[PDB]
């Protein structure tokens, strides 16, 4: 029945929610959503089991109205709340639930007839979503014949002063890369979306979903929507641009700061199975950090990220640390073969010019790519361009909406014939310099004999190579641990401080940079053959990434006397 | 102002309760305490019930307005009262909380009293707030308590005034 | 009996209890609150070993009175291992009962808490102190050179004669085999209780007491089919509520007749019926039948298999409902029949309702023998904070890590078996292992790994010849420098037929003898050197 659910149950249900420590209830929790306009409320699936036996099988079975019996309990049991006297209730307005579980994650595989009009639990990840147009409620579907002489046959004039409105977002959802795609490619779903959840899910996520798969129209089609959405934890698998995080990981977050045996515990981090490598690594994870995006009055601003190079014998272990690079904020990765150009296409509904627009993706993440060598120069210079204004322009067609997006980048490689090159003289890029010079790093890779390292990366190996072996014995080392706390808090880090410099480092730094092109220019002389400003805005960057680091705002030269001693790997790399 | 400071105001109210005993190796301290005989009632403080009923010695029993008709009837003479309501004993919002926490193991209907005492509640502090969205033109001379209680008004009683004062001296 | 005693102890104290065990917590959380009931300051302690007990007497050395010792007392005459005993209260109360009688007589200092049908050793202290031979008791003690009040020195082969004639029975005691005997806090429990306490929490505690070595398997119950009235005549009788019962907090207190398969409750099926011993080995799923074996049950049952996935709290209703009231039954007939047995369950609230032993299997998994090097204590601290009803973040990674140990433990019995690591040797079959683990350094864990490997490979390859022969195993410490732990275990399904092993790996010790230790009041127990084993093992074989 309608009622007898309203009547009673519902309607006490968040009444009678009672642990002592006076707590437990979801009435405090609706007061203190209502006072800021907030106008939701979440609760689990397995509660009603401590309250009933019997509901929660009715809750599963037909969730539609029984979802709307609770939005008439919960506005009738919060308007009494809102009711200071009779005297203010300016009116009174709806509100949306979300509910959550822990039972069990499924997959698209299995979407089927029988899970029709069924609560259900899955996780995936998404591409992109629509934009937000209207739906509404109820105004001033079959709208049948009667009037109300005569007055023929169905004049009805929506009064739209009189409507209402609500939202509509149409959500997206790709499979994981885990479920037998391997003799296939991967399927997707399309979704919808209803009031508050509008700008709750950016594309390029991992999802848990609560949802259901009902109709619109026997080839009828289908859709989901949610039905109170929550996300996934893949180490932080959504902690993205929202906050859950409470002061206990602030506190752990900035105890771990002051704590001055950070940086060299995480040039250890990233491989709890490789050896070695490790002014290699002291740079792939300020990479992450970033410094500051400075505009000025005038135009400049400049160049905030940095950017990464690698070529190298094979050999070496490039291609994991990418991989690994990739999986621990947000970014994505491709490499070679792919673009010059963006995407003017055109929907087929209505005969436009769209933008549907993936250096876009990472305005905010990083993304990284192996063989700018493999891939030639048709797909080179919008990337030429994109990397040091981030003022990504297009003017195809009537549209000169010259767009941005804030990325860094990082770029392995391979020459020709190993170190051949690498001895002798002009055969380091076979291409240009100009995107040898537009970036930050310069760190090759050479892969020399040696019979104690041989025996070493021998024995090292197998035990990493036996047996899956760590389970016990990796994170009993020092600190060397848990990427997932890398994930958040970079989303902290980056995202609170201003960084820059101080005094005593500048003249330090500009003499440095001084002697450093003189001995180029010597070199130039030296040899009776044959500097930018990049090199300078981009070092400044190590600075404002270490500061980034250590959470202090000012950072000294002799904090970045290792950058500049990085830095120095790449001088007397491109020795000659 | 505290969860316990007005605990060494409140807690020195006044029930009344059956002990087990015979009177003690001490019978009786000097003060307006009575004669302790098990089986027949006896009037004590707050302080004592805690420390009794714990140790395992009687029972102990409430006032009367805590009950349920009393205590659905005044929150509907809450509903127009525009200025205030029935005021029994003027800090029982903590009373309430020592007795059920402890007592339940014998008291009657433990949670139906906790719904109303909380229905009031609400509604009360709501209207401690609407007096302000009226409270106009720095009128500190006039103002409610009329039949107001003590534990919510701490509940407000640091964010306004301290900076009220030496805010609306304009006027 | 201290309903005498206990009006002794006012005054102070100290409260220790001897190495870890979930008989100690629970016995001794219930004896803090009594003792901060009236107006007394105590002190816990913990134990890692018996020096740590000699230093905690050490560290303790004063002339504090009422001094008290719970589950423990066979380590020493202990009036000879403590000097400043002179006229100070001990206590004693262990279950541990193969105990010689000089810790028992000298009536000052130690409390007999003697009281059994087993009236076997009245003269055995007639002849051990009070008779002596090549040394005025009037005896062998005193002169024996016909000065005492076929040959004059007959009186020593007289003597000897009745000394060893009954060292047959000498030898019975410490020398053949230990075990445990009674509970370890429901004594304690029918002490307190004419004291008028009601607490259902301490019922649970005591529960939890016996429900570790209730299992009849590990250590023998007795009075669990006589407890399932005794234990309901405690609290089933005395009902505080006729009517009033339908409450949130700590409702009164149930008994069930469920059964002893691994998390049931909290996990889904599928994994939880490969890794108990009971289900597993009877079912045979290590091999690749097993599973085909245990589907044509679930068949039978015909519970779905996405279901079986599930977690049990996590499916449907009916057949939630319903499992146990199919199992019970139609279980029987398949192989499998001794997983049903007596246990208990309550609710605090809304969230779950927690399974009575469910906890054992998380404290059991507190201990981690972390590289920390303090972790063991605040361990005990942990756990006897954790038995309340408060503190209940921690109880669930207690389950976490169970549960992820539990399948761990299966990882390497696979991995052990089919490459026949079985080896024989001998009159009794014989394990060696290699590197350390965080799982399985100690040995509690230990012996669950020989307790799965055991009835596999001694039920499942042979005849009837050998499926009663004992066990050992090898564990390595990489904590300690190479020590090389052993356990010694029992053979098949002979509950009262405890172990030998009390002493019996002193054999080889006696023979030879190679740095052993038994620091642990734990007999079952022994420790060595890295690799001195092997010519200790030929000694040891016999
Ligand atoms: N230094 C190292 N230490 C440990 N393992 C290594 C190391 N280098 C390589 N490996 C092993 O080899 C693999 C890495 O090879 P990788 O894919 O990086 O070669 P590559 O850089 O892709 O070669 P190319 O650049 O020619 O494609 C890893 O899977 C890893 O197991």
């Amino acid at each position: 029945i309608n009622l007898q659910a309203v009547k009673k149950k519902y309607k006490e249900f968040i009444r009678t929610f009672n642990e002592e420590n006076f707590f437990y209830k979801y009435r405090d929790t609706l007061k203190r959503n209502y006072l800021n306009g907030r106008y939701f409320l979440e609760i689990e699936m397995e509660d009603l089991v401590g309250f009933d036996e019997t509901l929660a099988d009715k809750l599963n079975k037909q969730p539609t109205e029984h979802l709307e019996i609770f939005e008439e309990a919960a506005r009738e049991v919060a308007d009494e709340i809102t009711a200071p006297r009779p005297e203010h209730e300016e009116h009174m307005h709806d509100i949306q639930i979300l509910l959550s579980s822990n039972a069990n994650p499924t997959n698209i595989r299995q979407l089927k007839s029988d899970c029709v009009s069924k609560l259900v639990k899955i996780a995936g990840i998404i591409v992109a979503a629509s934009g937000i147009s209207a739906k509404a409620t109820r105004m001033s579907y079959a709208l049948p014949r009667k009037c109300n002489p005569k007055c023929p046959l169905d004049p009805f004039f929506i009064m739209p002063d009189k409507c209402k409105c609500v939202d509509f977002q149409t959500l997206k959802l790709q499979e994981l890369p885990d479920f037998v795609p391997q003799g296939e490619i991967p399927r997707h779903l399309q979704l919808f979306c209803d009031r508050s959840l509008c700008e709750r899910v950016v594309p390029g996520n991992r999802v848990l979903i609560q949802g259901i798969y009902s109709i619109r129209k026997g080839v009828r089609a289908p859709y989901m929507r949610v039905v109170g959405i929550t996300v996934d934890s893949e180490g932080a698998g959504a902690i993205s641009r929202y906050s859950n995080i409470t002061s206990d990981e602030e506190e752990h977050f900035r105890r771990m700061a002051a704590s001055g045996d950070i940086y060299e515990r995480l040039s250890q981090s990233l491989a709890p199975s490789i050896f070695g490598s490790r002014d290699i690594k002291k740079a792939i994870t300020c990479m992450l950090f970033g410094g500051s995006r400075k505009r000025l009055p005038d135009g400049l601003c400049r160049r905030g990220d940095i950017n990464v190079l690698l070529l190298g014998d094979p050999g070496t272990a490039k291609s994991q640390l990418l991989k690994f690079v990739e999986k621990v904020p947000i970014a994505v990765y491709t490499s070679g073969k792919g673009g010059l150009t963006a995407s003017v296409m055109k929907d087929p509904q209505t005969r436009n010019f769209v933008m549907e627009g993936a250096m876009v993706l990472a305005d905010g993440g990083v993304v990284c790519i192996d063989e700018f060598d493999k891939m030639r120069e048709d797909d080179r210079v919008a990337i030429h361009e994109a990397m040091e204004q981030q003022t990504i322009s297009i003017a195809k067609a009537g549209i000169t909406t010259t767009l941005n997006s804030r990325c860094s980048v990082l770029a392995a490689a391979n020459s020709i014939f190993g170190r051949w090159d690498d001895t002798k003289g002009e055969e380091n890029i076979d291409f240009m310099p100009t995107i040898l010079s537009r970036f930050d790093m310069i760190f090759i890779v050479k892969d020399i004999h040696d019979e104690s390292r041989d025996i070493t990366l021998a024995k090292h190996i197998i035990n990493v190579h036996l047996s899956s072996n760590k389970s016990a014995p990796s994170e009993p080392a020092e600190g060397e641990i848990s990427l997932s706390t890398f994930k958040k808090y970079i989303h902290y880090c980056r995202t609170h401080c201003g960084p820059r410099l101080s005094e005593a480092a500048g003249e330090k730094l500009k003499s440095r940079y001084v002697l450093m092109r003189s001995g180029a220019g010597q070199q130039e002389k030296a040899s009776d053959k044959r500097i930018t400003v990049r090199q300078l805005e981009a070092v400044i960057r190590i600075s404002e990434s270490l500061a980034k680091i250590r959470l202090q705002p000012f950072a000294t030269d002799e904090h970045v006397n290792e950058a500049l001693r990085l830095f120095q790997v790449s001088t007397l790399d491109a020795a000659m | 102002m505290d969860p316990s400071i007005i605990e060494f105001i409140g807690e020195k109210c006044m029930i009344s309760i059956i002990p087990n005993f015979s009177n003690e190796p001490l019978h009786l301290i000097y003060g307006p305490v009575g004669p302790f005989r098990a089986g027949f009632p006896v009037f004590v403080p707050l302080w004592m019930a805690t420390h009794l009923r714990k140790q395992q010695k009687c029972r102990i029993v409430p006032p009367e307005w805590m009950d349920m008709d009393i205590l659905e009837e005044i929150k509907e003479e809450e509903k127009r009262s525009k200025f205030f309501t029935k005021m029994p004993c003027e800090h029982y919002m903590v009373v309430a909380q020592l007795v059920m926490s402890t007592a339940p193991d014998d008291v009657p209907r433990c949670e139906e009293l906790r719904t109303v005492i909380k229905d009031i509640f609400d509604i009360r502090e709501s209207k401690l707030r609407t007096s302000i969205d009226a409270f106009i033109k720095g009128e500190g001379t006039y103002a409610k308590l009329d039949n107001l209680t003590l534990l919510e008004i701490h509940s407000v009683r640091p964010i306004l005034p301290y900076s009220l004062d030496h805010i609306a001296r304009y006027q | 009996l201290r309903n005498d005693f206990y009006r002794q102890l006012v005054g102070k104290r100290i409260l220790i209890v001897v190495n870890y065990d979930i008989d100690a917590i629970c016995a001794s959380r219930i004896l803090q609150a009594l003792f901060k009931y009236d107006h007394m300051l105590y002190t816990v302690v913990p134990i890692m070993g018996v020096t740590g007990l000699k230093r905690a007497y050490g560290e303790h050395q004063g002339d504090v009175k009422y001094v008290v010792l719970v589950n423990c007392g066979g380590c020493v005459d202990i009036v000879e291992l403590l000097q400043p005993s002179d006229d100070v209260t001990f206590f004693i109360c262990d279950s541990h009962r193969p105990l010689d009688v000089c810790n028992i007589y000298s009536d000052r200092q130690v409390c007999i808490l003697g009281d059994a049908s087993l009236e076997e050793n009245i003269p055995a202290f007639e002849t051990i102190f009070y008779d002596s031979e090549g040394e005025d008791s009037g005896a062998g003690e005193s002169d024996q050179e016909d000065q005492a009040p076929h040959e004059q020195r007959i009186l020593k082969q007289r003597a000897r004669r009745q000394w060893e004639s009954e060292r047959d029975r000498i030898m019975f005691e410490y020398t053949q085999f230990s075990y445990y005997g009674r509970s370890a806090a429901l004594m304690v429990f029918e002490l307190a209780w004419k004291l008028s306490k009601d607490n259902m929490d301490l019922l649970w505690w005591a529960i939890v007491g016996i429900t570790e070595q209730l299992l009849l398997g590990k250590i023998e119950s007795g009075a669990y089919t006589l407890e399932l009235e005794q234990i309901q005549s405690h609290v089933s009788r005395l009902t505080n509520k006729t009517n009033d019962q339908n409450t949130m907090s700590a409702s009164k207190i149930t008994f069930e007749n469920d059964l002893h398969l691994v998390l049931y409750r909290h996990w889904p099926v599928t994994e939880s019926m490969r890794y108990s011993r009971y289900s597993s080995c009877q079912l045979k799923l290590w091999t690749l039948r097993g599973e085909k074996r245990l589907h044509e049950l679930l068949l039978e049952m015909g519970l779905p298999l996405v279901h079986a996935r599930q977690t049990y709290g996590a499916m449907d209703l009916v057949l939630r409902k319903e499992f146990f009231s199919m199992v019970e039954r139609l279980a029987e007939k398949y192989d499998i029949a001794d997983i049903v047995y007596g246990t208990f369950t309550l609710s605090y609230g809304y969230r779950s309702r927690y399974a009575a032993a469910d906890y054992v299997y998380a404290l059991l998994a507190i201990m981690e023998s972390v590289k920390k090097h303090k972790t063991p204590e605040d361990c005990f601290l942990e756990a006897s904070d954790a038995l309340s009803r408060q503190h209940k973040q921690l109880l669930s990674a207690g389950i976490d890590q169970a549960k992820l140990l539990h399948a761990a433990v299966f990882r390497q019995v696979q991995s052990s078996l089919e490459a026949r690591q079985v080896h024989s040797a001998g009159s009794f079959f014989y394990y060696v292992l290699q590197e350390e683990h965080a799982f399985f350094s100690y040995p509690y864990a230990l012996g669950l790994l020989a307790r799965f490997l055991l009835r596999g490979h001694v039920a499942t390859s042979r005849a009837r010849q050998a499926s009663d022969l004992p066990l050992i195993a090898s564990c390595p410490l990489n904590a300690s420098e190479g020590m090389c732990l052993l356990v010694g275990i029992v053979p098949v399904r002979e509950d009262s037929p405890r172990n030998f092993f009390g002493k019996a790996f002193e054999q080889a010790a006696q023979k030879s003898g190679v740095a052993l230790l038994q620091d642990f009041f734990e007999p079952a127990v022994v420790q060595l050197r890295q690799s001195d084993l092997t010519r200790f093992l030929d000694s040891l074989t016999v």
